[PDB]
């Protein structure tokens, strides 16, 4: 199999750069259209991260910053599969996550929300997907929080995530939400995505058979990256 | 067939997750950063720096930037590189950085990449691939950094020539400066407005 | 106006005593039918509690047990109206509430769930409704938690409540849930209630216009008690 | 017209909320309890105690019990009392208690209530109205406590006579005992099974 | 009752500033997003106008400018209630109205439409709502008129109105239309409002039982302003 | 709950209704205007004037402007003011004006307001609240006018500090001038474009 | 992969113990609720049976008891797959089956139905599933038969089956029916199962493409057992 | 995800299929039975026997019973056993039996199992896992058999301690008897009623 380029990104499946209901985008969006280029080796390659460098608790946000006790909040496991658009698993991709604590407070200097800080929660983790594209991490469910867009704007609970995988063209940062959160219907950031089916693609689903008795609940969330096409005739990449 | 997961902004705290060490969160033993030069890395050392500006000229102090580039001989440290050439074994080719919270300056320590094949037998001028994430940016913005001292190579670069506005081509060229022996390339990015930097859909 | 008896309780609008899917009810439910009696002064009277005895923070679960800091969790206000079945407000009724903390852990000796305890959260409050039947309290949203019915049983987040109002026949203890919680559909305790409309009567609704910017969210929850009939002919009560 | 809010069990922690003081939670200055006798309260002091048993005879150690009763002259301390008689001003008429976590015994200190009018000119025998809440109990169970030394009054009580099984009437009669000067009435409640206590829909 | 801030204005319930089909808005709309602020005493207060200063015919557009005779046109009464978003009446609010005459001609220097001027019609009135939020005025139904947006643009018949009420944040100017006017479906100014339900909120309804025999027809039109939230915990306004 | 009635433009004739006297329509005995100073009004008299410009720099000659402000001691003549201080009894605190049809200049005669409490114990710098209506404006635009001679107070103003672009903060500061004994504050408003005035959602 | 416990059995997907329409259950059902326990090595292990001990005709009910001739009745093959609830095949599980003959008569001492006995039919077989979870056996289609519940009760044709697989918690005995049998709608034993979808889970489907010309028909029937969860954090099993 | 196949009763002929040999059907060469002791099996030989009774006290003569247990050292002959200890190679750990059609007695010849680890480092008392199938039983009933001569171990057993009714714990303890040199444990099972045996959802 000789690989060709990644399938073109479908711009209608993503938010546009300029989205007036998300006020900060008004001055941080290019006025010119993006220039589409044909891919080269620069766009189809990406770095490799070795598992050797990851610590044992890097995917365990409940314990990786615990000092005197356990963080306060709802214990949850999140797991799922990363695949490309043609359904192939994405192996050894680096998944990084960050989030607020149970109060909706981030452990960042600029976050001065009154929601209380948790001395035993850090809020960041990372993992590499396995050969089946599977990933699993444990955390405390984040709380929603207020932010200044309109004065009473509130984000639904969410976990931020980032993926570095096989090709630079696949580079993606997004956010997933929790099934049933009522703030999902009102969020101007989630509403930058044009279609309802794509908004639903960011909701992690309750996975009841995988709850761990007297311990933790579980959410299932799958991620799809751009996929490469195979070449059978002229290989113009190089 | 499946649809790609939709992008969402990284938000204003994108460094808790991507550069914890710099948000004062010591959760990892090994931390990713903006230094791509290891002691045995081959090539000429260069420093890449600049600021990112919004539509009113204010620098973004919450921005997260990553770069991806080839080694000194134009080979990518990636299994997808099909040149059949050996890559420098002491080079990751990637790094990440945020802007300084006060000044807004960002930087990387890396090496000047060698030229990489383009499509259909062409040769691309040396370049670094760069992506920007921040509150207000719904999808990471892709751009490239070329070098003003590679004018000969730049004039024959396929991607640069594909931009019909020559006034916009210049937004992709960093300026070489020499601060006390060190070679520095200054590359400022204007997200919107006059002299708006060219961004690509790759 | 001369008052007669409270309207008969509609047993089809409540759970039955014996509900096999809630295992503890199997040995704690009478085998004989309840004996219905005609009401007397004993059933139509109830005690009076004076507002003078309530402390200033009795309805503020965020601060009434705070010692070194604020409790960790989602700040929420819950408010609503208590009325009788004929729509009249229920004035000066005593509303008592208790709940788990953000981890789903109760501050009770017998609760040994691994969800972490919060040293700044107590979990109990009380208030008297006003002349319009209105009540309002502030708290931290409780987390769901595991319990042993079937081994992997999980309660949806809920707040327990109790009402003592004008007549002993109105005495009621129940629980309300939060709009959108997916565990609501699986709870065997909530499923003891026969009809869907009555199950919905226990869900507190997100009240977005009443959120307090950069501070707290708000849920609206109304409660209906039995109502008294007026007498226009023979007054047999006595 | 509206439907009554549906009942749900109080659950196993019903005392965090209803008797915090006894779960070691000091959040309130004034706490409600099982002592209905104030220093100037009129009437003869009595102690009411017992245990609550499940269908296998095991006592419930998580039960919450409240009682509601008239003062010494049969007047309720409630605005809904229409007797036109003055009530004892130092009597709440209500109390609450839980079972001891080890033994399962519950108790109240109160006074023996006087007789209260029944319907259509009848007179009810002295009684205390009692309600039970606990994990497993979906709706609070209502019952009444009558006194074995009021046999004459009990035989003419309308509610007791409305129970057609005389063997079940006896489950509602507490037994008087005299522990060192104090008058005690023992009232055990069997929720299910043999000698199941009578419960009412009121 | 201690009052807190007005509920946030729901921007999705109003037209946006930039609306290209209404050409004059293209150069009169800010390019930057509005900056949301938390309210202070400046935003929650407003002036008081005394009824003593209003003349007897201020709400009677049929007679307040009549000199030699009555104005020509359809005699109509318009009445209704002003309330806040939580349903409370808005008392002593100043309602000002202005409109074209029966020909669709305004008594303004710049209006040179051929529709004829009426020497006995002025076109402006004002009133204060009563304690129930009620207002009533009498006028001549205005005619539609042409304006230059696209060359053959025509406004449906409408009456312009303005409200100054209890808080500066409630300040509102809008326009109401008459049930059944077919020009309502084509107006680019009314179409700046995004949702159909909100477009309907500007249509005054025929109120047949309130017509006055051999005299005038009647339209019913209610207005809703932003409402204030009550504060039960910290009062941060000051 | 109800939705707020949707806003619509005031249209080009907004003064028939709001300033009839100036459209030559004498229908009212008492007319509202742009003079907030009565003979016994306390405080220093000031004149506020300027022009409103569209995106091409043309002044709007059909604009309607109202202002709302506190008296000389920072008290609002409104029942909603909770300072517990007595307000100047000869001050309405509000006025209305239109631009001159030829020149486009607008003005008010009022007094310099005193400072008003901000939230959580803060103090706001003296300011006048201003709103603009006109053909093309779908919803009234809210802004505030601060005074350049109150630089000390302005630097500590909560609302001004909440604007992250310091270049935009300056659009809200009027310039003091002294025309023949009178104090005048010039405040021009640019609705769109370069130096666009800051507008608020209040 | 480290395995944790089997997913909890979903009691709503199975019949209850007490089912009054199946009269024999009235005195053979516990009155107390089942006590749920957390699993240990006892519940997750099970025995292993070796294929070496099975005879060549153990899965061929047409020939394994044939003496003088072939049994009388409809020749049918039944095949399918055994998987766990998460879709994984169940390998080397022991499947045992027993059934009546074509007359609806069992070769049991206590069966004295007048339906005739077949001297060449035994009625019992067994097999081990293969590595794909596949099993196949051949038999004579059983006839329906009368039994005493109500006096005229009739069982639809069915084949009884039993599975011993990887964990004791998976132990299951049930019965499957044949597509189209009209007695399926009236059987009180099949009606002990609460939901229609689960009743359908016991119907074997005609598999026409797999009929063997001039020989036998074929039914397809798949079986689902409880599945084990994987452990990624604490392994509390031991 | 899939739903487990629903259970159905084994019916009154459950031994045609599960114990053909005993229904006089000789179809298999190797037949499964109730003898778990092979000649080289390690451990002390014991006989387990009893009867199963319905709600009226009548023994079930159509019942099918299977047991599952560890070897003499507490190791299961199963690939799922993770103790890392070698199991007795001459032990299946499972057997099956039916009740005698006349008397209703059932029995197994096996060995006394050794103790098996419980969860979180605990140790379980020796026990045999037992399941019951019969006409009238819609789902196989699971129970466990403990031994009265292991009182010390039983008092620390996690599963037994998880039963809050001590009167019900005793239904799970078989009584040791010594019939002519043989050790016999008698374990009767009452499916319903007084002294109803405890059944588990495992
Ligand atoms: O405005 N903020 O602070 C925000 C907005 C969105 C986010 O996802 C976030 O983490 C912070
Ligand atoms: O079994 N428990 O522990 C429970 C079950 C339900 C409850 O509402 C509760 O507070 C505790
Ligand atoms: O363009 N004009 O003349 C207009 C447009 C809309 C109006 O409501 C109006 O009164 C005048
Ligand atoms: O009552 N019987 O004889 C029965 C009832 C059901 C059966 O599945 C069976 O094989 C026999
Ligand atoms: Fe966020
Ligand atoms: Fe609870
Ligand atoms: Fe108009
Ligand atoms: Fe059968």
């Amino acid at each position: 199999i000789i690989w060709g380029a990644y399938a073109q990104r479908n711009t209608e499946d993503h938010p546009p750069a300029y989205a007036p209901g998300y006020k900060t985008s008004v001055l941080r969006s290019p006025k010119n259209a993006l220039i589409s280029i044909a891919e080269t080796l620069s766009e189809v390659t990406a770095p490799h991260f070795s598992a050797d460098k990851f610590g044992p608790k890097d995917n365990d946000l409940i314990l990786n910053y615990a000092k005197d006790g356990l963080p306060i909040g709802e214990r949850v496991i999140v797991h799922g599969y990363v695949r490309d658009q043609f359904g192939r698993p994405v192996k050894n991709a680096l998944v990084e996550v960050w989030q607020a604590n149970a109060s909706g407070r981030y452990r960042h200097p600029n976050d001065q929300y009154i929601g209380a800080m948790d001395p035993n929660f850090g809020g960041c983790g990372r993992m590499l997907t396995d050969d089946n594209g599977y990933y699993v991490f444990r955390t405390i469910k984040p709380g929603p929080y207020p932010w200044r867009n309109r004065i009473n704007e509130w984000r639904p609970a969410h976990i931020h995530f980032s993926l570095i995988a096989d090709g630079w063209a696949q580079r993606l940062i997004s956010q997933f939400y929790f099934e049933g959160d009522t703030l999902i219907d009102s969020c101007p950031i989630l509403k930058t995505i044009p279609s309802e089916q794509q908004r639903r693609a960011l909701i992690a689903l309750e996975d009841k058979s995988n709850f761990i008795e007297a311990d933790s609940r579980c959410y299932r969330f799958d991620i799809t990256l751009r996929g490469r096409r195979a070449t059978y005739f002229e290989n113009d990449l190089t | 067939e499946l649809k790609e997961t939709p992008s969402q902004t990284g938000g204003p705290y994108v460094h808790i997750g991507l550069l914890p060490k710099q948000a004062n969160i010591e959760v990892f033993e090994h931390n990713l950063d903006n230094n791509l030069v290891q002691d045995n890395t081959q090539g000429q050392r260069i420093r890449l720096e600049g600021q990112v500006f919004d539509g009113l000229g204010l620098p973004l102090r919450d921005v997260l930037i990553e770069i991806w580039q080839a080694d000194t001989n134009g080979v990518y440290p990636s299994q997808a590189d099909t040149q059949g050439k050996q890559v420098d074994p002491n080079f990751l080719g990637w790094g990440r950085t945020g802007a300084d919270f006060g000044t807004g300056f960002w930087s990387f320590n890396t090496i000047k990449p060698g030229a990489v094949p383009g499509r259909k037998g062409s040769t691309q001028a040396p370049h670094i691939s760069l992506i920007i994430f921040a509150h207000g940016i719904n999808i990471g913005l892709h751009t490239r950094v070329y070098f003003d001292d590679e004018a000969e190579a730049n004039a024959k670069d396929p991607v640069l020539n594909s931009i019909e506005w020559a006034t916009r081509r210049q937004t992709l060229v960093a300026k070489r400066e020499e601060r006390d022996g060190e070679v520095v390339y200054r590359f400022d990015i204007r997200i919107q407005g006059e002299n708006e930097t060219v961004f690509f859909d790759i």
